[PDB]
RNA sequence: UGGUGGCGAUAGCGAAGAGGUCACACCCGUUCCCAUACCGAACACGGAAGUUAAGCUCUUCAGCGCCGAUGGUAGUCGGGGGUUUCCCCCUGUGAGAGUAGGACGCCGCCAA
RNA sequence: ACUGGGGCGGUCGCCUCCUAAAAGGUAACGGAGGCGCCCAAAGGUUCCCUCAGAAUGGUUGGAAAUCAUUCGCAGAGUGUAAAGGCACAAGGGAGCUUGACUGCGAGACCUACAAGUCGAGCAGGGACGAAAGUCGGGCUUAGUGAUCCGGUGGUUCCGCAUGGAAGGGCCAUCGCUCAACGGAUAAAAGCUACCCCGGGGAUAACAGGCUUAUCUCCCCCAAGAGUCCACAUCGACGGGGAGGUUUGGCACCUCGAUGUCGGCUCAUCGCAUCCUGGGGCUGUAGUCGGUCCCAAGGGUUGGGCUGUUCGCCCAUUAAAGCGGU
RNA sequence: GAGUCUUGGAGGUAGAGCACUGAUUGGACUAGGGGCCGGUUACCGAAUUCAGUCAAACUCCGAAUGCCAAUGACUUAUCCUUGGGAGUCAGACUGCGAGUGAUAAGAUCCGUAGUCGAAAGGGAAACAGCCCAGACCGCCAGCUAAGGUCCCAAAGUAUACGUUAAGUGGAAAAGGAUGUGGAGUUGCUUAGACAACCGGUCGAGUGACUCUGCGCCGAAAAUGUACCGGGGCUAAACGUAUCACCGAAGCUGCGGACUGUUC
RNA sequence: CUACAAGUAGUCAGAGCCCGUUAACGGGUGAUGGCGUGCCUUUUGUAGAAUGAACCGGCGAGUUACGAUCUCGUGCAAGGU
């Protein structure tokens, strides 16, 4: 059970709470792709921060 | 004219008005009302124009309940005044009326001339109102 | 252009804010003497090897691990129990 | 039964009954210790003629108080929209009131 | 000094509440109040206790004094503002006391610093209590002021060759409405249109901008007035707008200069039309008018007074428009 | 150190409520007072009671969030100390929560997020602060964002079903109206309605009410059309749905430079 | 190259004409097309209808001494000078 996260939208104007999930998924460009563990922990910050990124179920 | 016979507090803070009336939704006493459509601050000077006005069709027969008080005190500055130096002085009085109050209720009239009177009551106040029937 | 005298408030003071309140979390490790609450009267009680100041300020007596606990009915305690040893 | 605890009145109020050999009371005295801003009322010391009337103990009850979901609604974090004193939409969350319901005590230890 | 320009008024430190967006913090010349103490018990401890108010009865005695009963989460009290607390009371009473102690202090809170706050516990010597224990002021949070300088008391400290002394140090403590309360000096008010320099469009006065309370204009409802009749005409109580010519609000351009009222000269634009053209309604017989609609083509006077804009007046005129630039 | 999940906790806002404080409406009810004879009344009334409103400085209640922690887990690379060196102490607008103001201001003052400041590129005609998005260089490559695709002007004169007739779109309110679309309730009607025409004659509908979509009037300012950027548009407008494509200095591709880390 | 054009004067695209170099996917000119409001200072914000400079040239602003302190370097080191 994996994620491929991808960042879809810019973290230009967005909260700093917002900015730093997607930092902390190692998302550090607009449409860089990041693979993990899908697990409660992930699956939050993708909640957190849906709006800016898309993700796969591989 | 409306006002409250004492106030805790004579400069209150205006508030805002967003939401639905908490109460008085339907009509409780009477037969027919009026409720209102909008939010606005209702003045004691409308309240009495309005009054006057459902009261002189119904030519004092039936029934009339207001059921908002304008307990709510504002103030206004002098004209011409500069910005600041304390708070100005208290000027009026209102009801806040929410989407959904019944304003007034009538009785002791036919459904017609509760209509009539309260359409004429309706020209005095500064929002859009529905005419209701209790249930 | 004329300008309007203006009046005075009578208004416009107020004491020093006293940063009250809860001092240390529930489940956090506290050592002896650590203040647990400030507080004017009781809105929390001391409980189990917490202590009441003079100006009612509830402090851990012993090392160990804070409890924020409901007191009865209506009141709240703080008490500190020891750690596992 | 009596003592002594723990538990949010689900323990409480109120109402109607039942009980006393022992135990607990009321009860009967003021010599003594002790006592009352006056009073043996209370506290204190002593007693056992009387009595369950009251406290206490045990039944029954949902009038009051208490506890209390589910659903819905208000509000609202985040994301959008608009006719922007305010309003609407979407993934979450979610009261208060109201109500179904619970409930007239549950759990120790000691002594007899 | 602050200051919705400055002056003038008000304020300046501390405490409590609200604003404050359910940790903490949080501004405004925002909304409300307090403080510059008091108490030798109104402190400590031991023991005992329960308040407001009401009803009913009762000499003087009433609405209300003291007495009695009943009901009574507190509707009282807590030195004092408020908030948070407090009825196993933190409220009330009584006995004995001086812990309203000396040396301190693990550790915390608060915090730019300076300060400020809480503190178990240890030692000394006590108060109350049979004991357990509590006590380093008061239910909590205001009741205060740095340093320098000086005074007073104490002192196994220093003492300019030595002994003293003078004087200093250390500990205790006193002297500030230094209140502009982190206190410039021990010691301090005004005028400048005779003014000057450095700066600022960080900040006022003109004009512009935003706003539109005020202002001008237009509407809605229709109570009344109009013999009758709301709507010819007028339209109260109330309600909704437009405009941006008024007075202002704000302080965004301009203070290394945006000349500032009125008039003169020259206009040009808007239309909410003063006249002339065309109309509807009329409480329009006619002649006159009233009111509303269309219409901006052209037109729209000369004097008296006043710096005047404006206004009043004289005399005319078809008319003597209102505004913008 | 940080993010997220999980768990625990402090706290009284939004909401709500009336248990307290204060305000307040109607009914029942009267103590008492006032007119009127110790006697009576449409005059007011405390308490009590039933029902009903409201509150920044009310609370029997009470979130969402935010905050403080613990616990591992998944992720991320910060964090702390000491020392050297600064600059800053005029902020602006936007959204949201408040105050001040008139619930005015491109106003002012806080709270909170963003952007500008110190940020070029695309869009919003032009336009610090809005929407999209962060420019090490080069390329006559590609994919997308916001915003778009009739012509100016790159890409649909796309598809389907509806709506609008106002150039609404492409500035405005109370209020006014047989505008028009969709729902729904209902009176009456071949025992002949409604209209017309001497209650009777004549042959199918006719009249209310509610809700809602889109339009209409209300709507007058000064150099010149003059809120669609223009042309022009009856869709080239609006709603819903779908798919293509265009579109940035975003991302990718290829080449080059430098910095850092790891090896 | 230029007399139908609307210009922070360039830039990128680009024919035509004229040349021929430190020989380079060259040089001059530039019809026409796209984009594009100087520089500086000061500001929340300046194309600014804020400030400064006519142009060109020259000259024209964190230095040195003595102390302090920190980093780095070197010598020696419980010593150093
Ligand atoms: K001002
Ligand atoms: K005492
Ligand atoms: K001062
Ligand atoms: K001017
Ligand atoms: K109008
Ligand atoms: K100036
Ligand atoms: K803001
Ligand atoms: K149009
Ligand atoms: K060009
Ligand atoms: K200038
Ligand atoms: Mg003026
Ligand atoms: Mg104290
Ligand atoms: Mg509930
Ligand atoms: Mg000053
Ligand atoms: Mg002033
Ligand atoms: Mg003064
Ligand atoms: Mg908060
Ligand atoms: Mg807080
Ligand atoms: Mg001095
Ligand atoms: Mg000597
Ligand atoms: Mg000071
Ligand atoms: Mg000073
Ligand atoms: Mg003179
Ligand atoms: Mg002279
Ligand atoms: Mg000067
Ligand atoms: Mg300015
Ligand atoms: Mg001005
Ligand atoms: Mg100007
Ligand atoms: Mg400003
Ligand atoms: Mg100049
Ligand atoms: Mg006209
Ligand atoms: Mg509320
Ligand atoms: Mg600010
Ligand atoms: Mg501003
Ligand atoms: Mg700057
Ligand atoms: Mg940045
Ligand atoms: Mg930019
Ligand atoms: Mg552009
Ligand atoms: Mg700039
Ligand atoms: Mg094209
Ligand atoms: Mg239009
Ligand atoms: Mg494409
Ligand atoms: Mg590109
Ligand atoms: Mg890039
Ligand atoms: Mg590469
Ligand atoms: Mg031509
Ligand atoms: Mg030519
Ligand atoms: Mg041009
Ligand atoms: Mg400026
Ligand atoms: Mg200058
Ligand atoms: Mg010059």
């Amino acid at each position: 059970a994996k994620l491929e996260i991808t960042l879809k939208r810019s973290v230009i104007g967005r909260p700093e709470d917002q900015r730093v999930t997607v930092r902390t998924l190692g998302l550090k460009k607009t449409n860089q792709t990041v693979v993990h563990e899908d697990n409660a922990a992930i699956r939050g910050m993708i909640n957190k921060v849906s709006h800016l990124v898309s993700v796969k179920e591989q | 004219m409306l006002l409250p016979k004492r106030v805790k507090y004579r400069r209150e803070h205006r508030g805002k008005m967003r939401g639905r009336a908490k109460g008085g939704t339907e009509v409780h006493f009477g037969e027919f009302g009026i409720q209102a459509l909008e939010a606005s601050w209702i003045t004691n000077r409308q309240i009495e124009a309005a009054r006057i006005a459902m009261t002189r069709y119904m030519k004092r027969g039936g029934k009339v309940w207001i059921k908002i008080f304008p307990s709510k005190p504002y103030t206004a500055k002098p004209l011409e005044v500069r910005m600041g130096s304390g708070k100005g002085a208290p000027e009026g009085w209102v009801a806040v009326v929410k989407p959904g109050k019944v304003l007034f209720e009538i009785s002791g009239v036919s459904e017609e001339v509760a209509r009539e009177a309260l359409r004429l009551a309706s020209h005095k106040l500064p929002i859009k109102t529905k005419f209701v029937k209790r249930e | 252009a004329s300008k309007k005298g203006v009046g005075s408030t009578k208004n416009g003071r107020d004491s020093e804010a006293k940063r009250l309140g809860a001092k240390r979390a529930d489940g956090q490790f506290v050592t002896g003497g650590s203040i647990l609450y400030r507080q004017r009267g009781t809105k929390i009680y001391p409980g189990e090897n917490v202590g009441r100041g003079g100006d009612d300020t509830l402090f851990a007596k012993i090392d160990g691990t804070v409890k924020f606990e409901r007191f009865g009915r209506d009141r709240k305690k703080v008490s500190v129990y020891p750690v596992a040893q």
